[PDB]
Formats: C-alpha cells, structure tokens, sequence
RNA sequence: AAAGGUGAAAAGAACCCCGGGAGGGGAGUGAAAGAGAACCUGAAACCGUGGACUUACAAGCAGUCAUGGCACCUUAUGCGUGUUAUGGCGUGCCUAUUGAAGCAUGAGCCGGCGACUUAGACCUGACGUGCGAGCUUAAGUUGAAAAACGGAGGCGGAGC
RNA sequence: GCGAGAGCUAACUUCCGUAGCCGAGAGGGAAACAACCCAGACCAUCAGCUAAGGUCCCUAAAUGAUCGCUCAGUGGUUAA
RNA sequence: GUAGGGGAGCGUUCAGUCCGCGGAGAAGCCAUACCGGAAGGAGUGGUGGAGCCGACUGAAGUGCGGAUGCCGGCAUGAGU
C-alpha cells in the first residue's frame, strides 16, 4: 500500500497524509496493493491485481517544526524554519 | 520621499563584534598578537624587528629641482 | 580554616530545612468560671480561678 | 456594560472581610509563624489560639483579626457566630537597612524586615 | 500511529531448573521475565509473565566451577569484601543463586528492579502459588 | 542620537523564557541559565530526531522477531523468506500484523518458510 | 552622591468602624480613589496564598525523544495545550588550548549602563554617479524658511 | 603507522621525514575513550540496503550450519 | 566547520516624507496552541491613560551572559 517510500495500512475509507501528489481539490489517484486492507489475506504479485483507488482530499503545510544546531566552544549555534509538505488522501479501496 | 538610490551605490558598513551570526568575539583580529591591541603605531614600513631594505640601500645622487618643460 | 557554604542553596532543599519549624498550636479549654480560655494546669486568666480564686479578676 | 470606563463609572470595588496591616516591623518569615495557624479555624478560635502562641507576632496579628471581624460584620453586614479565616497571609514591606560595625575596618548592611499582614474573613456554611 | 496496547492477563509458568546450566535458564528466565517473546513487546510496561523456580536446588553448574565461582558481596564495611563459593551459597540458599544470575539480566533502572519482583524462587518440587495456576514452562532454544 | 536597548532585550529574553517552561529550578526562570539549557536541548533535539528512527525501526523489530518465534520461526528467517518470496512489506507494518493481526501473521509465516527450503 | 511625576482642578478625603498607633474597611469627591498623599506606568530577580497534576526503594548538567495517565478547551477538539509516570538517550556556558564536563579561567540572581569610532578636503582600492581629453574648486562673497558666485591652486597631459 | 637520529630499540618523551586523522569532524564501532576501525551530518519521514562492528540476557541481529582444538576459566594482560 | 573574506537581510532610535490610528482609548506591560528560512512579525483577550503603528529614504551613542566588568535591587548562607 506504499507511497513515496512509507508503506501504509488502510481499511477502508480514511485520511492519511503522504507528500507533494499532483493535482488540487478532487483528483483521483490509485495505487496497487502489497497487502489485504482485511479479509482473507493476500500478498505480494498476488495481490497487486487487488487494487485500491483513492481521492485527493487537501493540499498542505504541515504543523512547524524548527532546526535547531549546536556544537560546543565554536559558538555554532543554528536556527532554522521547516514545515514538510502534505497531501491528504480519501481511501476508496476496491 | 518619491525617490531611490542607485542600486549598490552605497553600501552599509561594518559593525563588528556583535553576534555569531555574524563576526564573533575577536573582531577580525584572531587569537592574541600585537596587531590584537588597541593601540596605534605599528607602523606600514616596519618589518621584522630588524633593519630595513628601506635603509639597508645605497643613497644615490641628490635632489635637484631645476627648470621642467611643459608638454 | 574558614568554612563557608560551596554553591547558594536552592529554593526546594531550604524550604525542605524549614519542613519542621512549624509552630505547635496552644491546646486550649474553656475555664468552667469567668470564661475565656485557660491552659491545662494553669491560672485561667480573666477571673483568676484555679478551683477558688487567686489571683484576681 | 461597554467600555472599562463604564465599568469603572457604575460599580466601585468593595473588600469584604479584608484587612491590612501594613508597613508593620517584623520579618515575613516570623509573623508567618503564628499567621499559620490562624488560618482557616473558627475566626473567634484564632482570637483564643492567638492569647497563647507566646511569640511576639500574635499580637499585631490579633489586631488585624478584630478590625476584619469588624470591617466584616459592621462594613459588610456578615455574621459572627459563623465568620471564619477564609485568606491569611503576609508579605515584605520595605525593608529597612542600617549598618553595623564589625572586627576591624569591616561594615555591614543589617536588614530590618517589615510586614504586611493581611487578613480575610467570612462565612462558614457546609450546606 | 503503531500500536500501544493494556497490560490485562497477568501470565504465569514453572521452571523446572533441574539439571540445567545456570546462564541458560538464566537467560530463559530473564527473557519471559523482560517480555522479549510478546508481539505486542512494549519497552516502558513490564508486560513480562511472572516465574515459579523449582528446585533451585538441584541447578546444574558445570565443574570445577562450584568451587572457583567466587560471589562477592562488599560491605561498605573495610574487610568486607566478603567471598562464597557457588556450592557455598548452593547449600546455604540456592534461591540467592538464581535470584543472583536473574539478576544480572534485567535492566538496572527503575524498571528492571520493579520487575525482580516477578521472580519466584524456589527448592525441590514445591510452590505455594497453586492459585496463579502456572503453565509450566519448559526448556529449549524453540 | 542615543539609542538605549528599551526594549529589545525584554523581548529577546521573554522569547528565551517562554521556550523555557517545565524546566525544573533557575532553568525555567533565570535568562543564562534557560537559554543555556536550551543549548543543550538543540543538540538533543536534532540528533534525537534522526534517533528516534532508528529507536523505532528497533521496536518494530523486536515485535516480529517475537511473531516469527511464536511459532517456530527466526525474526532473521521469517524476513528473509519474506525477501525470497519477494514479499516486499515495510517492517513497520509487518510489526503491525504482526501483534493486532493474528491469523495473517501466520499466513505470511507459511509463506515466509515455504519460499525459504 | 542618589535624588522627578496624585488630579483636569485639592475638589487633599467631614463623618462611622477595629487600634494607643501605625495601618486598613466604608462613606463622600472624581470620569477614574483599577489617582488617596510611601499618590503615572509598575518589567525581572526575590517572598508568599490558593488550584491543577505529581512526588517518600531513589543515583540526577536536570534536557531531549517515545509512549501511557490525569487535566483543560477564547490563535483551542488535534499536528492540541498543562501536567505527569515509564523508557531510550545524553559530559553546564564561556574563555584558554595539542587536547575541557573538567578537580583549569570567569560568574549569586535579574534588570539597566557597557566596547572596532571620529577627524583629515592625506593614501590606495571596490561599487556608483556627473561631466569626459578633459575633470575640479578652497579660502571667501552675496543671498539665506533656499543656494549661486568664487580658477587661487589640485588631478590628468611624457618619459629618462 | 612506516622511515631514521638523540634515549635505555624507556615515556602520554623529544627533533626531523612521510601518510592519514583531530585541530576546524557530528554520525555508528571500539563498555567508557580528540587521534584508532567504518564514515564526511542541506532540511523532513513511525520508509528500504549496507560498512566497520556484531547476533545467549542486559542490547538491534543465527543459543546458525559442518570439520576440528583447548578443560586451563585459558579466553579475560609478560619472560628466560 | 575554527581563525578569515565574501553574499542577502531581521530589530533599535533620531530624521525627511507619505498611508493613517487614537479618551468607544496611544505607547509601554501581561498572558497564548498563529505566521515568516532566521534574525522577527501579526490576530484576540487583560493592563494602562495620551500619544503612536505602517512604507520609502537618510543619519547612528544601533542589538550583551560573560570582562574577579559598573549602578541597583533582591536571593544563599539562616532564623544560623
Ligand atoms: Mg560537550
Ligand atoms: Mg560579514
Ligand atoms: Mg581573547
Ligand atoms: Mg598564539
Ligand atoms: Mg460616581
Ligand atoms: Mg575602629
Ligand atoms: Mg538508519
Ligand atoms: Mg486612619
Ligand atoms: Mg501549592
Ligand atoms: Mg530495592
Ligand atoms: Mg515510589
Ligand atoms: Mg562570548
Ligand atoms: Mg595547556
Ligand atoms: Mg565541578
Ligand atoms: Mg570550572
Ligand atoms: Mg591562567
Ligand atoms: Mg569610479
Ligand atoms: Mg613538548
Ligand atoms: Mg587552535
Ligand atoms: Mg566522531
Ligand atoms: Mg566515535
Ligand atoms: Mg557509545
Ligand atoms: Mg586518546
Ligand atoms: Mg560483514
Ligand atoms: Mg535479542
Ligand atoms: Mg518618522
Ligand atoms: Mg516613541
Ligand atoms: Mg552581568
Ligand atoms: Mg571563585
Ligand atoms: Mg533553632
Ligand atoms: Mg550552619
Ligand atoms: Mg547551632
């Protein structure tokens, strides 16, 4: 159920954010399956045919987060702003 | 107040000290030395402690102003 | 010689020094006559009433 | 009400069952002493525990328990046989500091400590 | 996101330390006592099983060990570093053996002493806690 | 014309003091000693970041080598014949299988084994 | 040496209350007494009252990061906020150094003051500009809620 | 570390040469540990493979597989 | 990434100028989970009582944790 390097693991009908996918407000983008969102249990090639589809939900800056270094006796000391781009997803799994 | 200056026409200065950011502690100048201190005269034809190329030189000749001819 | 004290003290451990000095409170009764209030095995004070009279009012 | 100005215009604050020694000289610390057990015992009990804590704060401590007591029943209309130590406390005042000579050449700052004590009385009901 | 679980069952086993080499079972024990064999492993909860010794006693320690295992216990006292040998401390209190090894095998913070508490330590065939009904545990690598 | 600080370092020191609560004594309450701290804490902070994966891949790991035990198998076989069978699941989640999902935990063990003789 | 501030105006608080007093609680004045004469704001260290959550088998640069508990809901019901238990992890800062947690220097804490500047119509460069084989005034003069005049000298022009 | 000198084929010794490293270098390893072995940290991730180095428990990972050795706790500090 | 050189900027005052606010309340202060890559800067609520934000440009006594720094206040040692 992967994505841009994080697996994940959904039932049906659910947010999850991943990163930076295209498109705005409603797309609808899909992916091919590793493992059974439930019943029975499937894996693998056999199990890429079962596929999931997913609507687009959102695009977004997530919550801040700051970079911050230090090293002792230097007077090394950094700042810095980070937030990490999302984008949020409605699960439609066939 | 409609105006502006010329871009890179004047440049702001230094104030050093102030910061990491920045020019730390120092000011420049490093760690200890005698170009450290607060102090003048040094000067610019002082080299060494020594003796100067300056006076180690032969003195040729004189000075003579005379009459110079204008182009 | 000369002892005095390393690092100031913080707030916590000071006020866990003072944890006992705590005053106790005067257990007190009432003094059957004149009625105010007289300490266990003294003079209450106001009529002077030990079981009689002594000193006075 | 609108504005803090018309706040201000039509209410007034009223202390009930307050009063305040101040600038009175005797370390916070000490007047503490007996203030705590004053508090929160039946207001007429602090008059009574307060003839017979021997230290020298109980006396202007008393003092500030009559005048609430009396700001409490007069000044505020409340209720004696039922009137009670709801707040005590004490803070610094300005500290008064004089010097001390000492062994040799040697001075010293000596701290005169003052207190503001500070008593609320009020009405005690379970129901 | 990964699943934090709630520490129901309380599970609890006999070993039978019978003829069996000390760091071994101490290992077994060590491990069924830290949690290590739950799935649902969780690293500050002692989801751990609690273990019943059985004949402390009769432990296995392989020669000439019982008589070159020295066990020192100093004492803050000068000339306290006091000694015993393993069949010292065998004949005298076996539990303190095992207990002893156990111990070396559990974390030594707050926890790890906390969870000593889940050892119960024994001799011969014979433990009191009839009514924690345990499961008898056995001894393998699995 | 003079410039006196004013203001600036008020500010400058609240910020400081504001980042610095639930600090226990002069830490959350004296300047040097809260931005001080707070040095201290950067460092902390990022390493602790990329730490913090490597605590968690931990975690997981011990939570399928378990699984894999729980019947009869190695965490190092289990995920190795979950490589051979090409089975390309995240660990992550397979820790997850793993404790809240019981009878596939099993499948993928079957598998795991099969592929793996 | 440090010393400054009630209010718009003294209208400066008659008068009742606890106390010898000091001080306060009313009242009354005022717009405000959240200005009452220790009288503009009232930061921080520092001392206290109350409340939340916690803390008496515990080993600690006092943080971090993960999870559970409990609490709260005015940029605030989720990426939450406060607090906490358990875990992992973790050698204050500065300066001085071959090398600092260092048992090496400095410092009780918090405020506020505290240090790379100015001058010369000097030197030499980078950016820029205006005129450009040409470029320029100084002292002064006059006017001056403004500036203009001022070639005396300066720099370029040719080297050896 | 390799080359030599002064030393006592002493030194966390000193004076040259030479490579790398710290200095000005975090990260994993060597329990701990400027120099050593792996490796050069632009931010984010509750994602995957490896290096040195490891895989009974503390503490991630084979209480692995087969042919052996030592029984001395050698391993876990020296010699004629 | 240390000494160092370079690049772009954040904040403080005074000043020229414009946008403009303010007794239905200015600055300053106090709380907070918003925004900016960072210096920083906004929203609202409580304080206060008469002044001030913003843009562009100019000039600086222009940004402090250290100097056994200076002034002042308040802590420790101690109810000793
Ligand atoms: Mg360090
Ligand atoms: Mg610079
Ligand atoms: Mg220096
Ligand atoms: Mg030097
Ligand atoms: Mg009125
Ligand atoms: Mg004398
Ligand atoms: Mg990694
Ligand atoms: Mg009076
Ligand atoms: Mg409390
Ligand atoms: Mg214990
Ligand atoms: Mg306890
Ligand atoms: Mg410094
Ligand atoms: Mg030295
Ligand atoms: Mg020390
Ligand atoms: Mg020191
Ligand atoms: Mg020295
Ligand atoms: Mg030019
Ligand atoms: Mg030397
Ligand atoms: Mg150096
Ligand atoms: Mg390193
Ligand atoms: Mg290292
Ligand atoms: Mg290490
Ligand atoms: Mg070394
Ligand atoms: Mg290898
Ligand atoms: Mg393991
Ligand atoms: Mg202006
Ligand atoms: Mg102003
Ligand atoms: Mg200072
Ligand atoms: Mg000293
Ligand atoms: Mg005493
Ligand atoms: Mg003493
Ligand atoms: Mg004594």
């Amino acid at each position: 159920i992967q994505t841009g390097g994080k697996q994940y693991r959904v039932s049906e009908g659910d947010v999850i954010r991943v990163e930076s996918l295209q498109g705005e407000a409603g797309d609808k983008v899909e992916l091919k399956a590793l493992f059974v969102g439930g019943e029975q249990t499937v894996f693998g090639e056999d199990a890429g045919k079962y596929t999931v589809q997913a609507e687009v939900v959102e695009h977004g800056r997530g919550k801040k987060i700051y970079i911050r270094k230090y090293k002792s006796g230097v007077q090394y000391r950094r700042r810095t702003g980070h937030r990490q781009n999302f984008t949020a997803i409605k699960i439609l799994g066939i | 107040h409609d105006l502006k200056p010329t871009p890179g026409s004047r440049k702001d200065r230094k104030r050093v000290g102030r910061g990491p950011g920045g020019t730390d502690k120092t000011a420049g100048r490093g760690h200890k030395g005698q170009k450290s201190r607060s102090g003048a005269g040094k000067g610019a034809f002082f080299e060494g402690g020594r003796s100067r190329l300056i006076a180690r030189l032969p003195k040729r000749g004189f000075n003579n102003v005379g009459t110079t001819y204008e182009v | 010689k000369h002892p005095v004290p390393k690092k100031k003290t913080s707030k916590s451990k000071r006020d866990m020094r003072r944890s006992h000095h705590a005053l106790t409170a005067p257990n007190l009764t009432e003094c059957p006559q004149c009625h105010g209030k007289k300490l266990s095995h003294h003079i209450c004070p106001n009529c002077g009433y030990y079981d009689g009279r002594q000193v006075l009012a | 009400f609108r504005n803090k100005k018309q706040r201000k215009q039509q209410v007034k604050l009223r202390k009930p069952g307050f009063a305040v020694a101040k600038y009175v000289r005797m370390s916070p610390r000490k007047v503490r002493l007996v203030v705590d057990v004053i508090r929160g015992k039946s207001v007429q009990d602090a008059e009574d525990l307060l003839r017979f804590i021997p230290r020298s704060a109980s006396e202007p401590v008393a003092k500030v328990l009559n005048s609430a007591k009396a700001n409490a029943l007069h000044n505020d209309e409340m209720l004696e046989d039922r009137l009670f130590v709801k707040e005590a406390y004490v803070d610094a005042g300005p500290t008064l500091k004089r010097l001390i000579p000492r062994a040799r050449g040697s001075a010293n700052i000596i701290k005169k400590r003052t207190s503001h004590i500070t008593i609320i009385v009020a009405e005690k009901g379970n129901k | 996101k990964t699943y934090i679980p709630k520490n129901d069952e309380q599970n609890w086993v006999v070993v039978d330390a019978s003829g069996v080499p000390l760091g071994r079972l101490a290992t077994l024990i060590a491990s069924r006592i830290r949690g290590k064999h739950r799935p649902d492993f969780t690293p500050n909860m002692i989801q751990g099983d609690f273990v019943v010794v059985i004949n402390a006693a009769q432990v296995a320690l392989t020669g000439k060990k019982l008589d070159d295992k020295v066990y020192t216990r100093y004492t803050g006292y000068q000339g306290g570093l006091k000694t015993e040998t393993a069949r010292e401390a065998l004949s005298k209190h076996p539990e303190r053996v095992i207990e002893h090894a156990v111990f070396g095998m559990l974390p030594k913070g707050r926890q790890g002493r906390a969870m000593h508490t889940r050892l119960k330590v024994y001799a011969g065939e014979t433990h009191p806690h009839s009514a924690q009904k345990p499961q008898v545990l056995k001894t393998q690598p699995l | 014309p003079r410039a006196k600080t004013g203001i600036v370092r008020r500010r400058r020191h609240k910020k400081v003091l504001k980042r610095a609560k639930g600090f226990w004594g002069s830490r959350s309450k004296q300047y040097r000693n809260a931005f001080q701290t707070l040095l201290n804490a950067a460092t902390y902070e990022y390493r602790d970041r990329r730490n913090k994966k490597r605590d968690f891949r931990r975690l997981w790991i011990q939570r399928i080598n378990a699984g894999a035990r729980l019947h009869g198998m190695n965490y190092s076989t289990f995920i190795n014949g979950l490589k051979r069978a090409n089975i390309d699941l995240n660990r992550k989640v397979l820790a997850d299988i793993a404790a809240r999902e019981p009878e596939a935990f099993k499948a993928l063990v079957d598998a795991s084994r099969n592929a793996r003789q």
